[PDB]
């Protein structure tokens, strides 16, 4: 769409900002940590009873050494996600931090502060201690990028806080009738070797629910 | 007897319509 | 007198179970994640075919938009006894028509092997 | 393409090429920003970069480059400053203020530039930092005097001011030393009259709103830590409470201005300040009722529309009324005068408390906890808060929450149980005629009846005994018609649910009157039955919830029946479990153990343990002595899970017997062990004929499922039993000769990290009575378990975590283990130590850090004996270093505190000559040397090669100051926090260590 506005995902490495991108992007997660370098911009549509809505999400770098442009990459931001982890104390500790440069920069966004990995039972950063959004006029949602725990809340807010509509919903999107393809046999010797190799491979996660 | 009526009644509760 | 102040209409549910479904990425080799909410297997009222439209819960996005192919076969997974694998020649989840090997997880193996039989029932449907 | 020319700096810089490189950054997609991404980070990222930004600031027409360039110069002025030739300095500083000063005067640039002249902003306060005041004393007088001239260079001031504050008391504590902090601060301080005059003045008489809500902004930030007097003994208050409330643009900030006003360090005794704190909350709350909305406005419905900055506004009031009145209600309570204020400012708060927004409720709800709490204790303040209390009943009971959500229902229960102590009969008529609307339908909904139910469940304990019998059984009976009245079975469940959940949040009542208990309890064994989703765990999770409160009353023979109510339950155990999944008879099985833990009757209470686990005893026989006679049985699935199932049972029922379980245990445990020897062999067979990929299997993940669960029961037992006796005569020799050869000689992917978890219990529980079998447990896992775990930080993260709490509890109960290892693994356990403090991971650094010091405190433990001064000889230098690479490396910051106290356990032994050898090889140093002076040129040699830019001069000082400090935790601590500032910077003062 041009219906668009440009997201800024800042908070310490290995919180989770990637893997919570790649959630919405593919539906995919991510298990191993890979490190951003500087940023990656991933354009990220979502369906809704006004039309379809566009974030340009700049996933940023959260570790000291490959921060790359730092606070370069906020410039003409509409809106953001702060991202800290319940298991780490210290991402918590740095969560001012993060908000100085932000606001700096931006000063007058909607911003949503989330706590990741409550999946995880020993949570570090507990319930209570979690008040720094208050002053702040921040949004702040419990989540979790494995569990899907209100994974969706944080772009539903900014949703309603960009399009100017506290009704504003996600609905379904249109499922098109899909094609009637008969195959050749030019392209069923790379299907047939890789069936072999995907029944052959376990598929991850198999105490999980689903 | 108010405790034993309302035991009584505790009884017959169903999820059932029929 | 006082005077007063999505593409699935036409389309029957035949099967609606709770699933996992996965894509093989063949390049590096693992299995990842593409969507979990309900599965649901969908007859055309016009042209009488079935497919398996498949939705993410809460945002609703789908995961899978495929015809039940009468050529496809469900193979097991060797860490798996609630799972089945298949080629799909043509799925239009992400827009562009496009091949996957998929896997799909089910809650128990009752739900696997009932998917398996309703699968195959379509699949006699599709062949007219 | 040609945008990787900007790279070569060898040619004068094309600001053309800068612009459209940054253009294709900021605008562009794809491949094309990716690319540009880059370059610009490698641009940036050149040390030499900086020269070529006074070009920038002049030459180039886009903001974006012109930001980026004060980013390179920004890097340089934290970082490198302190090595530039005096001229570069000065010159940076003068382009700095030039362009500031020609950004504002330019009206253009000043509206449509506010990122740029932001930034530049904070790179003039930069220079500030490493300049102000020792070589810049008339910056204060010049920016006071420019503030005349031009109102947009006023307006600036007022941001350039706001971010020194910012930069030298909020966020000066992490980024500067203590000694650079304090500096700041006092010349801040020293200066702040002169600040406060050209503040006061333009909110006095400016009428430029840009600029008075700038200075607010400024002011905001005063309030943090300027003293009391320039807000007292001055007019600002007025202004604020009155002037700035009005206007929409300056309220904002002037209600958080008033916030942190509440909340200043004020004298306690003074008339003349409590009538003027009084005053400014009077004038508040007059301007809120005229200039925004009235008191009986419906908040809630504001908010949802969200129009402007409402939400953000009502977030504040609730914030200033709930800071404000936390502190000062005192002052409202005792003048008649002043009680409409009181109840009006609390009538705001109800209001803010209706809005649909969790965190603000959050908010507003720590205050009603406050209040309630107050009134509970306080004497004679209750009566004054009758209306304010009888509406806050309904608004809890109308947004309660469940108990799953377990911070906030807390929350909401204290406040709750409060006000019904306050007033009994106000919650009673509350929740009565809640119930009736969901009678008469009017409110009626699944959520709703939920909501009450959970409400109602809340305040269980806090009427009389006759008051809650007569409430109780009016809320059944109500309950029980509302579930008659309404159709179909979804209804009807939802219904049932909430009458049982009721039942089970009044236990006293359960426990004085038994023929309602029973006839509870028989009924959720009906519930067992019910296919309808959800209703089968409720009823498995009431029972035992049930079970947990009123045990004593399934225990003893009630009057009116033949026998304890226990044994009614193990009779029909079959017929009533049939139907549950098996997890759901494993809860089942234990909530019996909860019940037969209480018969203090060993006979009895033996009895009744057999009795209960009479079926999965007769599934064991029958599957023991089928698959001991052929073990082809074992692959097949279903007696897999079978066996995993009998086991699980067991599990269920020792975690709630604890301590009795063992006659139970003793019936099984031979072949249970057995079992997992055969079990084992499968295993193995299955990886060698199929491969690692066989331990991915359902086949093989059942058979590992029954190893784990038995090593889960063992450990489970042991964990809690009470004859340590019998644990080491009878069961430890048997589990240690079945479980650890088996992981030993098992391939890695094929090693349960199950047993290293249960051995850590049995050292722990018994360690001190079996040295021998913490030898061989060692033995038996150590070398091949930190094998799996040092080459990544990554693989088998299960086997990792336990592994070092295995060691941990080892070097704490018989550290006589570590001294019988050979001299080559003793060194693999120093190296598996300082491997684990290399970890990000949390369970593995704290336990690193934690065997690290309790090893140093074992060692110092044995005295003057060749393996003290051996270990000392070796390792010392080793857990120092890498002990100091943690502290200084950037990545391990979450263990700083774990570290540090490491680091000054260390040197202490030095410091108090508790190491008795030396710690040099001979003729290394000359021959009388002490320790400790060895010890700092070590250290001083460390440091100079570890951090080359750092002066010998910094270094020695940093040295001496940790040195002397070593008692002290705290200053060791600062010291520590000093040289982690000083290192990431050129030119670091070095008496800035003498700080302390
Ligand atoms: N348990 C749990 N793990 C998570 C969750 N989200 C992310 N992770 C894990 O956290 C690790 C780091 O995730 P990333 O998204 O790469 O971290 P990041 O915040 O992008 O870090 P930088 O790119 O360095 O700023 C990965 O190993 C993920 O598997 C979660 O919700 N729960
Ligand atoms: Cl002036
Ligand atoms: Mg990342
Ligand atoms: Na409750």
């Amino acid at each position: 769409p041009q219906v668009q506005f440009k997201l800024v995902l800042v908070g310490d490495g290995g919180t989770g900002k990637t893997t919570f991108v790649k959630r919405h992007l593919t539906g995919e997660f991510e298990k191993k940590y890979v490190a951003t370098l500087g940023v990656e911009v991933h354009p990220l549509v979502f369906h809704t009873n006004r039309g379809p809505i566009k974030f340009n999400v700049w996933d940023t770098a959260g570790q000291e050494k490959f921060g790359g442009l730092r606070d370069g990459y906020y410039i003409q931001a509409q809106c953001a996600i702060i991202m800290f982890d319940v298991t780490s104390r210290v991402t918590y500790k740095n969560v001012p931090n993060w908000h100085r440069d932000l606001v700096r920069v931006c000063e007058n966004i909607p911003i949503v502060l989330c706590g990741n990995k409550v999946d995880i039972k020993d949570r570090k950063v507990k319930a209570k201690s979690i008040v720094f959004h208050r002053k702040k006029n921040l949004q702040y949602y419990d989540i979790s990028a494995k569990s899907n725990y209100n994974f969706e809340k944080p772009f539903l807010w900014l949703a309603r806080k960009l399009i100017g509509d506290p009704n504003l919903e996600f609905v379904a999107m249109p499922a098109l009738a899909p094609p009637e393809v008969v195959m050749d046999p030019a392209l069923a010797a790379q299907a047939e070797h890789d069936l072999e190799v995907a029944q052959t491979t376990a598929l991850p996660d198999e105490d999980d629910d689903l | 007897s108010t405790v034993d009526e309302m035991t009584k009644k505790f009884g017959t509760l169903t999820i059932h319509d029929d | 007198h006082f005077e007063p102040v999505t593409m699935e209409e036409d389309e029957e549910v035949l099967y609606k179970v709770r699933a996992k479904l996965f894509r093989f990425d063949a390049d590096a080799k693992e299995w990842k994640e593409r969507g979990t909410g309900d599965c649901k297997f969908l007859k055309n009222k016009k042209t009488n075919k079935v497919r398996i439209l498949m939705r993410r819960d809460k945002t609703l996005k789908i995961c899978a938009n495929h015809i039940i192919a009468p050529e496809y076969t469900l193979k097991p997974n060797v860490g798996s006894d609630r799972s089945w694998v298949y080629a799909c020649t043509a799925d239009i989840a992400e827009g562009e028509a496009e091949a996957f090997t998929f896997a799909i997880r089910f809650g128990s193996k009752e739900n696997a092997d009932k998917f398996k039989e309703e699968f195959e029932k379509a699949q006699e449907i599709n062949k007219k | 393409g040609s945008m990787e020319g900007i790279l070569d700096f060898s040619n004068d810089l094309d600001i053309a090429l800068l612009d459209q490189v940054v253009s294709t950054f900021y605008q562009g997609s794809g491949v094309q920003q990716k690319q540009a991404q880059e370059i610009l980070t490698k641009f940036q990222d050149n040390p030499d970069a900086w020269q070529k930004a006074d070009q920038i600031l002049q030459f180039s027409t886009n903001p974006q480059s012109k930001f980026i360039a004060l980013s390179i110069l920004d890097k340089l002025i934290t970082r490198k400053w302190k090595l530039l030739p005096n001229d570069h300095r000065i010159g940076i500083r003068n382009f700095v203020v030039g362009m500031i000063i020609s950004m504002c005067q330019d009206d253009e640039v000043f509206k449509t530039q506010k990122n740029l002249i932001n930034k530049s902003d904070l790179t003039l306060v930069q220079i500030l930092k490493q300049e102000w005041p020792q070589n810049w004393p008339e910056f204060i007088p010049e920016l006071i005097g420019s503030s005349s001239s031009s109102v947009n260079v006023c307006e600036n001031n007022m941001i350039v001011l706001k971010l020194l504050s910012e930069e030298v008391f909020d966020f000066s504590a992490e980024q500067m030393t203590q000694a650079k902090a304090l500096h700041l601060k006092n010349s801040m301080s020293k200066e702040f009259e002169q600040i406060f005059k050209l503040c006061f003045q333009v909110l006095e008489q400016g009428s430029s709103s840009s600029l008075i809500v700038a200075t607010l902004e400024s002011l905001l930030r005063y309030l943090h830590w300027i003293p009391y007097r320039y807000i007292y003994e001055t007019n600002i208050l007025e202004l604020l409470s009155t002037k700035f409330m009005t206007s929409p643009d300056t309220r904002a900030i002037t209600l958080k201005c008033l916030t942190e006003v509440s909340n200043l360090k004020i004298p306690q005794d003074n008339d003349l300040i409590k009538r003027q704190t009084v005053l400014f909350f009077q004038n508040t709350l007059q301007q809120i009722a005229t200039s925004v909305m009235p008191v009986t406005a419906d908040l809630k419905a504001t908010y949802a529309n969200a129009n402007g900055n409402d939400q953000s506004f009502l977030q504040d009031l609730a914030m200033f009324l709930t800071t404000y009145l936390a502190r000062n209600r005192a002052l409202l309570e005792s003048d008649e005068s002043l009680r409409e204020l009181l109840l009006n400012a609390h009538q705001y708060l109800i209001q803010l408390s209706k809005i649909e927004e969790r965190e603000l409720f959050k908010t507003t709800l720590d205050y009603w906890h406050n209040l309630v709490a107050d009134l509970f204790y306080e004497p004679l303040k209750k009566h004054i808060y009758e209306e304010i209390c009888s509406q806050l009943r309904l608004v809890i009971i109308e947004n309660m929450v469940r108990p799953e959500e377990i911070q906030l229902y807390k929350s909401e229960r204290e406040v709750l149980v409060y006000l019904t102590h306050l007033n009994v009969i106000d919650t009673e008529e509350i929740m009565i005629s809640k119930l009736a609307r969901q009678i008469d339908g009017s409110e009626w909904s699944w959520h709703n009846i939920n909501t009450l139910s959970w409400a109602i469940g809340s305040i269980s304990g806090t009427m009389s005994e006759d008051t809650e019998k007569r409430f109780v059984v009016t809320v059944i009976k109500d309950l029980l018609g509302l579930c008659e009245q309404k159709r179909g079975k979804d209804n009807k469940a939802v219904v049932a649910s909430d009458i049982m959940y009721v039942v089970g949040q009044y236990p006293r009542f359960l426990k004085a009157h038994w023929n309602f208990l029973r006839t509870v309890i028989l009924k959720l064994f009906e519930f067992m039955h019910e296919t309808h989703e959800g209703v089968q765990d409720m009823a498995c999770d009431t029972f035992i919830k049930i079970v947990q409160k009123c045990k004593y009353h399934f225990v003893i023979q009630q009057p009116r029946e033949s026998e304890p109510f226990i044994q009614t339950i193990i009779r029909d155990i079959q017929k009533t479990t049939a139907d549950l999944q098996p997890q759901q008879v494993h809860t089942f099985y234990k909530a019996c153990g909860i019940i037969i833990s209480e018969e203090r009757s060993v006979a009895e209470r033996n009895r009744l343990l057999s009795d209960l686990m009479q079926l999965p005893n007769m599934a064991w026989d029958t599957i023991v002595e089928q698959s001991t006679a052929n073990p082809t049985l074992l692959l097949d699935s279903e007696t897999v899970k079978i066996i995993a199932n009998i086991i699980k049972t067991n599990v269920a029922v020792c975690t709630s017997m604890g301590a009795d379980f063992y006659p139970q245990l003793g019936h099984i445990y031979y072949n249970m062990l057995q079992l997992y020897r055969a079990v084992s062999s499968m295993i193995s067979a299955q990886v060698a004929a199929e491969g690692l990929i066989a331990t991915k299997t359902p086949k093989v993940r059942g058979l590992r499922t029954i190893k784990k669960e038995i090593l889960k029961l063992v450990e489970t037992y042991i964990s809690k039993a009470r004859n340590l006796d019998d644990v080491v005569k009878v069961l430890v020799e048997p589990l240690l000769n079945a479980v650890l050869e088996d992981y030993m000689n098992n391939v890695p992917d094929a090693r349960d990290a199950e047993v290293l978890n249960c051995m850590t219990t049995v050292v722990e529980k018994v360690g001190h009575m079996i040295p021998q079998g913490v030898i061989l447990i060692l033995q038996s896992v150590f070398e091949c378990t930190l094998d799996m775990i040092n080459k990544d930080f990554t693989e088998y993260p299960e086997h990792r975590v336990e592994f070092y709490k295995l060691l941990k509890v080892i070097n704490e109960k018989s550290f006589a283990a570590f001294l019988e290892l050979p001299p080559a693994a003793f060194k693999l356990f120093v190296d598996a130590i300082c491997w684990a403090f290399k970890h990000n991971n949390r369970d593995v650094e704290v336990n690193g850090l934690q065997i690290a010091l309790d090893l140093v405190k074992n060692i110092e433990r044995m005295g003057n004996v060749p393996f003290a001064n051996e270990f000392h000889k070796n390792y010392f230098f080793i857990f120092v270093s890498e002990t100091f690479f943690v502290l200084t490396d950037s990545d391990h910051k979450s263990g700083f505190s774990k570290q540090a106290l490491l680091l000054m356990k260390l040197i202490s032994l030095v410091y108090d000559n508790k190491i008795s050898v030396p710690l040099y090889q001979e003729a290394e140093v000359p021959q009388g040397t002490s320790n400790q002076v060895y010890l700092s040129q070590y250290l001083a040699n460390m440091l100079s090669n570890a951090f080359p830019h750092l002066t010998s001069e910094q270094i020695a000082s940093f040295l001496s100051a940790l040195t002397k400090q070593c008692k002290d935790l705290v200053v060791f601590k600062g010291t520590l926090r000093d040289f982690l500032v000083q290192i990431k910077e050129v030119g670091g003062d070095p008496t800035d260590y003498l700080f302390a």
